[PDB]
């Protein structure tokens, strides 16, 4: 999976 | 549910729930705070987003486990339980979308709040699209696209290319193109253009702002590496 | 809540919830299975225990965070929220204790099931004791002690010293002595005697049974290292 | 904290 925004 | 608690108390309890990793509580406290009817500060918008992102993130992870088992199996229990989890996830997304529509977005006039909420709207439609299979899957996808697009248009007019919300919006819209809209070339182009225009603006920033922007640029780079 | 679902379906859904790390669901499914009124198999007892241990374990971790903040702070929000979490935890423990009392324990006649349930009873009273501060804290502690003690007496009469449930019971009773009953010397003695008597029985075991027993013996050793 | 039983 690709990275969506996360802290 | 939270009508009898003070707004400030709801906010303080949301912060405490975050510290305790009680994200369902924290979402409920922040939903109560929104329903007080006042606009949200920058910090409060972040609390709202963190709470629901963590709640739906656990639901999405459980849905993917169960969907994986269900595809491998192809009694009714696996389908039935995947449907239950799916219905719960849709209910959380509908709740967030309802908060945005009543009435966060219409009262958000500054670029920072309006882009923040519209990115939220694109995200929760994207999570709905991830599980959609029926008559309205196309409309759900277009609703995500339309929210992201309005947010993009505002962020390009009003924000520098290094602004963290502009970067993370473009990151998530690029994931939308790749994973949802079956447009990997658009996804790659957007991540590349976003990264390069931010890189050219880094010289304007303080040390702390530089750290904020380069962190999200790394995520764009990670996706580009994965996709190419 | 689960009266209209088949027992076998509840069990299958509990397994699926475990795979999805949906432990609140898994506890609810296993509570429904218990309320069907049939005795539980070895596998089913483990599913029941895993579900509630994970639920209450998250509650205990959140309670400790909030209690730590509350002691540092010494508005009412921190106390109020610690109390809410505390009430939720007590409700989960009371629910498990109610299942044991109606009617798992009274129908459990074999050593493996009776020791399993009585260890459960000692554990959930121990979790109640961890948050108890009022008139009944002593009675709660004695209820934990009494359950553990009966389980110990049965396990010494009926089980070899390497039996995993006998080992993990003694482990948890030793934690009870150390953390709850303010009896660290009893805790240390019990962990030492449990370890040494298991070590002398390891020669009787298969490869797989040896692995099961030595795993829990390591936990006894870890505690001894921490306590001495 | 000490270790109670865990998987
Ligand atoms: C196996 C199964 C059957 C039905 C449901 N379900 C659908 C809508 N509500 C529910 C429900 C959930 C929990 C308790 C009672 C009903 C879910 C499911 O997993
Ligand atoms: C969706 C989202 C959320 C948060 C950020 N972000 C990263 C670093 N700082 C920030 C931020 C703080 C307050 C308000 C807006 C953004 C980025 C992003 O894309
Ligand atoms: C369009 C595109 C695709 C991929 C990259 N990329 C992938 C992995 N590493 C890189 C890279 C690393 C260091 C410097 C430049 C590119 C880059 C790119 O522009
Ligand atoms: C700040 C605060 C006040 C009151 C409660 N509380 C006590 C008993 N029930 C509740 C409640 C929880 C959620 C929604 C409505 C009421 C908890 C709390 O954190
Ligand atoms: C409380 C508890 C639970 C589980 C075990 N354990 C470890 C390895 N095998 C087992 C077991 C499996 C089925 C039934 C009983 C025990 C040990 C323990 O103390
Ligand atoms: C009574 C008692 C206390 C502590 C130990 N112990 C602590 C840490 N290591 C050991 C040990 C290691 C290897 C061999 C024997 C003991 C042991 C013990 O019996
Ligand atoms: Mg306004
Ligand atoms: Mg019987």
């Amino acid at each position: 999976r690709p990275s969506s925004w996360r802290q | 549910a939270m009508g009898s608690m003070e707004r400030a108390s709801l906010i303080q309890k949301a912060k405490l729930a975050e510290q305790a990793e009680r994200y369902e509580d924290m979402a409920a406290f922040m939903k109560g705070a929104v329903e007080k009817g006042e606009e949200l500060s920058c910090e409060e918008r972040n609390l709202l987003s963190v709470a629901y992102k963590n709640v739906v993130g656990g639901q999405r992870a459980a849905w993917r486990v169960l969907s994986s088992i269900e595809q491998k199996s192809n009694g009714p229990e696996v389908r039935e339980y995947r449907e239950k989890v799916e219905t719960e996830l849709q209910g959380v997304c509908d709740t967030v979308l309802g908060l945005l529509d009543s009435h966060l977005i219409k009262e958000a006039g500054d670029a920072e709040s309006r882009v923040f909420y519209l990115k939220m709207k694109g995200d929760y439609y994207r999570y709905l699209a991830e599980v959609a299979t029926g008559d309205d899957k196309k409309r759900i996808i277009d609703s995500a696209r339309s929210a992201y697009q309005e947010a993009m248009d505002i962020s390009k007019k009003e924000m520098p290319p290094t602004n963290p919300i502009r970067l993370g919006l473009a990151l998530n819209f690029s994931v939308f193109h790749y994973e949802i809209a079956n447009s990997p070339e658009e996804a790659i182009s957007l991540a590349k253009t976003t990264f390069d225009e931010a890189m050219a603006d880094l010289h304007t920033l303080s040390e702390d702002s530089y750290k904020d922007s380069t962190l999200i640029m790394q995520l764009l780079r990670d996706n580009l590496t994965l996709w190419t």
